C-alpha cells in the first residue's frame, strides 16, 4: 500500500532547557483526522509590478498535532523545552527537524496539543527512485 | 445639506482664472483681524486694540480626468506663471482678484495613471497707485 | 465533447535556481474538484468620479492546484524553484506560462499543493474559429 | 407573461484599445441563477445630524455575470477592452450602457466571468405606460 | 385579529428634485418575509464610567424594503428623489415620515429595493387607548 | 420547582425626561427563548505580566429583551426615557435596577426590543440560605 495518505510514526525528543534533561525518542499518536503541514523553503517571494518579485528571509515551519503523553508535563509540550521531531508517512517519505522551538502556544484541555515549530531547515527523505539530487 | 432636493451644480460657481476654465475640487479661505493684546504686570485686567484687517488667502485643488489630461494640465501651468495678477472666480467666494503664490503638480505612471492633481495657493491682490500716496 | 468544463493535461518543467538542473516536462493530476483560475490583463483599472478610471501596473497571475509528484522534493513546488506550466482544457484551449515565480507559499500536508504563479504575460490558444486576431 | 423576473437577452460589443477592432453585438448566456444588478443615481447621500445629508460624486455601475464566448479572448472580458452592453428582461425593461470600463477584475476559471462596469450614466426603458417623464 | 405582527399598507409619494414633479401616494407591496425597522429617538447615549452617559445628535432612521413599481424609474427609488412614506401595521399602529432622503444606495436587480431613509422626526399613532400623551 | 432556569416576572417603570410624567410598574413578556444577562462587578481587571493586573472603572450593565407594550410609544423603549427594571427568576433570585439609561439603540420592527441598560449599582436578592453577607 503506497498511495495511502497518512502518518505512520511520530517520534519526539524533549530537552528541558532549565535542567538539561533529555528524554529518549518517545512515540506518539495523533488526536483526530487532521494531518501535519510543512513548509521547507526558507526564502519567501512577494509580487512586484510586471512579473518581478521581492525575496525575504522567513523561516521553515512545522505543525504537529499530537496526543499528549501522560508521563510528560504539559509545560514541556509548550514553549518550555526544545523539540526534535520525525514523521514517517505511509508511502515512505521521512521528514526530520532538529533544534525546533514552539511559538505562541494556545490553551489545551490536557489531551490534544497542536505544536507550531520553527527551525533553520527541514530535511526530506523521498522514497527510492528520486529525480533531484 | 438638508433635504434631498439639493443641486450642487446650481449653488457652486464654475471656477476659472484669467479667463481659462478649470475643474475645481476644493475651496478654502482664511480671514481675520490684527489685534494688539496686552497684559499688564501684577494686574488683574488686560487690554486690546484693533489695528487693521488681515490679508485673505485662498487655496484650491484641481483634477483633470478627460482624455489626454497632460496637454491641458501642462498648458494650464503656463497661465499660473504669467506675470501679474488676474481675476479669479472662486467657487463659493465669487469673483475676486488674486495672484498665484505656489502650485504643486502631482502625478504617477504606475500608482495612478490617467489623472493629474494640482494644488494651488492664491493671495488677494488689490491694485495700488505707484506714487506711494 | 466540447461543452465539458474541465482540465485535460497539466505539464510542469522545474528549473532549480541553486544548481541549474532542469527536469523535463512532467504530467500532473488534480487533488480535488476545483479548477485553475486565470487573469491575463496586465493593467488594472480603478473607479474615479463621473466615469473616469485610473490604470495601474499589476501583473498576470495563475492558481494551479496540483498533486505533488512523489519524485520531486516538496521544496521545489514552493518558492524554491522556477516553474513553466501548461494547461489544456477539454474544449481545446491551451494556456502557456514561462518564467513564473511562486509567491507567499502556505503549508501543505505533502500531497496537495496550491501554487500561485505570476508572470509578465500569459499566452492563450483559442480553439479553431476565433474572431479576434 | 409579465410577472416573471428574469433576463431575456444580453448583447455585448467589444472595442479593442490597442488595435481599434470592433466586434458586433454578440448574444450571451448567464452562467447561474444570479441576476445582474444596477445603480443609476449618480449621487450619494451621507447622513449628517438632524436629518441633513451630503452629496458626493459617485458613479453608475453594473454587475454583469455572463458566460465567456469561446470565440473571444479571455483578456477582453477583463480590463483590456471597452464594453457596450444591453440587457432586456422578460417584463420589457431595457437597460443600455456605453463607454463602460471594467474595474478590479478577479481570477476566472475560463467559463464564468463576472464583470463590474462603470459608466457616466445608464439609460432605462420602462415598459409602455410609464408615469414619469 | 390584533395580535398579528405584519404590515398592511405602504404608501409612498415621490418628488423629483430636478423637475418638481409629484406623484400621488401610490401603494406598494413587500418583496419577502422581512419587516421594516424603525428608530424614533433623535439622541444617542454613550457609556461613561460609573453610570454616566453622553448625548449625541444622531437622526431618526427608517428601513423600508418594498417591491419596485413598474411605472416608476428605478433612479427615483435611489437617492434621486424625496420620499414621503407611511406604514400601517395590522394591529393599528401608523407611522408617518416626511421629507426623508435615501442614503448610500446599493445595487438592485430591478425588483427588490431596500431603501434607507432619514428624517428630522417620525410620528407614531398608537392604537386607541394609549397611556402617554 | 427550583431548578428551572427561566424568568417569572418583568416590571418596568418609565419616567419621561421632557415632561416628568411617571408610568407605574407595568408587567412585560419575552419575545423569544433568550434570557437577560447581567454584570454586577463595577471594576474591571486586565492582564499585566507575571500575574499582576490593572483595575479600571467600567460600569454595571444589563441586557433586557422584552416585548413592546402596545400602550407605550416606541420612543420610550430607547434613549428617550429613564428605566427602572426588576426581573424575578423561577428559583427566586431578584435583580433590581434604578436610574438606568439606554445606550446605542438599534432599529426595531415594532414588537421586539432589546434594551441595553447601565447603572451605578445592581442589587441582587439570593434565595433563603445565602452564605455571603
Amino acid at each position: 500500500c503506497n498511495k495511502q495518505n497518512g502518518v505512520k510514526n511520530i517520534l519526539i525528543t524533549f530537552t528541558h532547557c532549565d535542567t538539561g534533561e533529555v528524554i529518549g525518542p518517545i512515540s506518539h499518536e495523533q488526536p483526530d483526522d487532521t494531518l501535519p503541514t510543512y513548509k521547507t523553503c526558507a526564502w519567501t517571494n512577494t509580487a512586484l509590478t510586471n512579473g518581478a518579485v521581492m525575496r525575504s528571509a522567513s523561516n521553515a515551519t512545522m505543525t504537529l498535532p499530537v496526543v499528549r503523553d501522560p508521563r510528560v508535563p504539559l509545560a514541556w509540550y509548550q514553549g518550555c523545552a526544545q523539540i526534535d521531531a520525525q514523521v514517517e508517512k505511509f508511502d515512505g517519505t521521512v521528514m526530520t527537524l532538529t533544534e525546533g522551538a514552539v511559538t505562541e502556544p494556545e490553551e489545551s484541555d490536557g489531551r490534544a496539543v497542536t505544536m507550531t515549530i520553527i527551525a533553520a531547515e527541514i530535511d526530506e527523505l523521498l522514497p527510492p527512485g528520486s529525480l533531484a539530487a | 445639506m438638508a433635504g434631498p432636493c439639493y443641486n450642487p451644480n446650481e449653488h457652486y460657481l464654475p471656477a476659472s482664472f484669467k479667463g481659462v476654465p478649470f475643474d475645481a475640487d476644493s475651496s478654502d479661505s482664511e480671514h481675520g483681524r490684527n489685534g494688539a493684546e496686552a497684559e499688564f504686570v501684577f494686574g488683574e485686567r488686560t487690554g486690546y486694540a484693533d489695528l487693521g484687517i488681515k490679508i485673505r488667502s485662498y487655496s484650491i485643488r484641481a483634477r483633470f480626468q478627460t482624455n489626454d489630461h497632460v496637454a491641458l494640465s501642462n498648458a494650464f501651468i503656463a497661465v499660473l506663471e504669467s506675470t501679474g495678477p488676474g481675476l479669479l472666480v472662486h467657487p463659493t467666494r465669487g469673483p475676486v482678484m488674486a495672484a498665484c503664490r505656489s502650485a504643486r503638480v502631482t502625478d504617477s505612471k504606475v500608482d495612478a495613471a490617467g489623472v493629474t492633481y494640482i494644488d494651488i495657493d492664491f493671495v488677494e491682490a488689490n491694485d495700488t497707485v505707484t506714487g506711494f500716496g
